[PDB]
């Protein structure tokens, strides 16, 4: 997986919007877990259920460009 | 000629890595929501209808934004007072309060203390005989202020008795709900209010400049006046666009604000929470007991005593609350420490007493 | 009582998917900078005596426009009011050009004073000041006689965008001995300029308008012959100014415009780009049969089109004169009136060359395929 | 494959984190300087996919810390 690779293609605005979207709602966690930010195990999965639905946006982005 | 590696690195704040304690930021935190406002808005809105809403949330008359109680105060002071009227406020309130009176040319005549310390409580009847006192010297009365909730003890006022003393005078009336509006619920015409001033950026969950300026009909002619050349833009505001982040942080945080209101019991709990805890270590809360509010502020004769020997003088607790991730507290002072946990999880608050009781017994 | 609703899906943009021509926005357009700066500080931390550093923003800004002493504001307006407050007094006349903004007017009629308007030099289709015209205009209030607090300038106009050579108005000025205060909204962060060059006593500038910040964001520059009366503290207060109400400007805008400032003073390097853009959209746009109002050549990025072409083609369209906006909705181009085909209102600064090319052959195919 | 609910207990790398959103601001301008098409070149797809990956590495150092190899 090399950024290299990446074939012309089209941005896809609704699905960057989305993974900005989890991104700024994870960022709560940055507050209302601060200043030690450990995690439970409920925490924990609330938390990487948003970072992996935006990893999930990310690669959708990057399918757009030659990617799989 | 000019240095600009200052504003490179700019991007760095303890935001997210500290829990902050300053009780002038706790109620202007944004929620998510108003977070992807700022994404989608931070360079380019049902703003009347937005107005009206603000104006049933206070059960007021109109409303326009402002950019903080500061300018609505001066607009009130502006707009209705003419230059030498007097304003009778509390000796409690906010230096803006006297600022505002100073550039609308107006004098100042203040209220005494029922009790001082260490209640420092408002004689609120004392405001009628204030105002007498002026008219007796002839002296002419143009607006009554009163501080719902004073910046320094954090003391709720009964605003109502006030409102019916200028109501009986006839003399406009401002309460200042800085600390009030976006907290608790409040009702201006219940308690007999012509003027409100709200800062959204202190207790609206905004930020930037930001505040509302509610206002009864009566004086809706006088705040809303229209200009000469341009019959369309409004005179006090300079421009009826009110445009930008804030406006947007607000009204993307105003249903956040309407709910939490709701729920403004809990903060309270966690308020005397923390004030029961620690009075315990040796401090004392200032003001009125109980708290009816978030902001508390303490007499800390042990944390004078620790900074005196010997530690590294009075900043030793402002380092010893970095080391543990908190801040908010004035560094160097530890005479008394002023301090607010609304909108604080539960665990932070417990986090945050925890901390402080460790310090207090690690430091001798 | 009241709906929540209308609040919820308040995210919701088109700033990303269309290309925004509209002149007052073109130049308050947070780069990337600003961008994570306002990320730092979004919960609203940003207290600006916790805060990146004010008083060395207020010397570097003071630098910027080579001016002696600046102070933050919440815009143009503000500054207007500022100086109008404390400078003149209640019933002074303020002398202004005919193309001034009406935050001018207005700012004058809530600080209690007159207006005098100085004439054009020329009409239809220049639009131009004739600035030697404001000796004209102080003198006939002299021998009238009321006296004259305040001499404004509008550097660049909001409707025209004419630059005018504000040294004339400053030597008037100067010559009669009356402050004078330039409205560089338009102005300052866009060109360079030199407040003293000009003989400027006072600047105000937008920082949402033409300083890459955002929400109400301002400066007011001015020199030290005023220093006492704009930054007069408080009696109560010793340190609390006045005119600023508390010696405090906290919050996202006063952060993105210290956080856009090298971007700013680097930008105003490449202003003849700009230029080069703009007199390309007009020159490329004549060939349609839109006409360039204003001073020509154009020295700023605000242009304004008579379009008759659109007016012609809006008597024989289904949806009248609003095609034009849906025929640049379509096309991804947004920033103009809706409804509004005799003439247009755009700007194509900060946009990159292939965008500007994109605009003007969709303007092209526009007028082209309606007939 | 990888799913949320095998998430254990956890610190947030805040500098980690804060790197991926700053990557993601970055590639945000290209909504801007691209509009209305957003459609790439191979260089400019090199350049905004570059940006895209880097986050997803960065997220991918957070995810390691909840019990996710990669």
């Amino acid at each position: 997986i090399s950024y290299k690779d990446a074939k012309p293609g089209k941005i896809d605005v609704n699905e960057f919007k989305k993974a900005i979207y989890l991104l700024i709602e994870a960022d709560d966690f940055l507050y209302k877990k601060a200043p030690k930010h450990e995690l439970n195990e409920e925490e924990a999965k609330e938390f990487c259920k948003l970072i992996i639905k935006c990893q999930e946006h990310l690669n959708k982005i990057l399918a757009n460009f030659g990617f799989e | 000629d000019i240095n600009l590696d200052k504003y490179k690195n700019l991007t760095r704040s303890l935001t997210r890595e500290f829990i902050n304690l300053n009780p002038i930021q706790r109620g202007g935190i944004l929620p998510k929501e108003a977070k992807k406002a700022v994404y989608e808005y931070w360079d380019g809105p049902p703003i009347k209808d937005f107005l009206e809403d603000i104006a049933k949330f206070l059960n007021m008359d109109c409303a326009r934004p402002t950019h903080g109680a500061r300018e609505g105060k001066f607009i009130v002071m502006h707009a209705i007072c003419k230059e030498g009227d007097y304003v009778v406020l509390d000796k409690n309130a906010h230096y803006t309060s006297y600022v505002a009176a100073e550039r609308a040319k107006l004098n100042v005549a203040e209220v005494g203390y029922e009790e001082e310390y260490p209640t420092y409580k408002i004689n609120l009847e004392g405001y009628k005989e204030v105002i007498d006192n002026l008219e007796d010297k002839g002296k002419n009365v143009g607006l009554i202020l009163l501080t719902h909730v004073d910046g320094e003890y954090g003391n709720l006022n009964d605003a109502k008795k006030v409102g019916k003393i200028a109501k009986e005078k006839g003399i406009p009336f401002l309460l200042n709900c800085a600390y009030t509006v976006g907290r608790m619920p409040v009702n201006g015409k219940e308690v007999k209010a012509d003027f409100i001033v709200a800062s959204g950026h202190k207790s609206m969950a905004a930020s930037a400049p930001c505040g509302i300026l509610a206002f009864s009909e009566e004086f809706s002619d006088k705040i809303t006046k229209t200009s000469e050349k341009f019959p369309v833009k409004e005179i006090e505001m300079l421009g009826c666009t009110s445009r930008g982040l804030p406006i947007v942080t607000l009204m993307a945080s105003f249903p956040h604000v309407v709910e939490r209101v709701k729920k403004w019991d809990e903060e309270l709990k966690k308020t005397r929470y923390v004030v029961d805890e620690l009075e315990k270590i040796g401090f004392k809360q200032l003001g009125i007991k109980p708290k009816e509010h978030d902001l508390i502020k303490f007499e800390t004769p042990v944390l004078d005593e620790i900074a005196k020997k010997d530690k590294r003088r009075g900043f030793f607790f402002y380092d010893e609350l970095k080391k543990r991730g908190i801040g908010g507290i004035r560094a160097g002072v530890t005479k008394e420490i002023k301090m607010s946990v609304y909108g604080l999880e539960w665990e932070q608050v417990e986090y945050v007493v925890n901390a402080i009781k460790e310090i207090v017994e690690s430091c001798k």
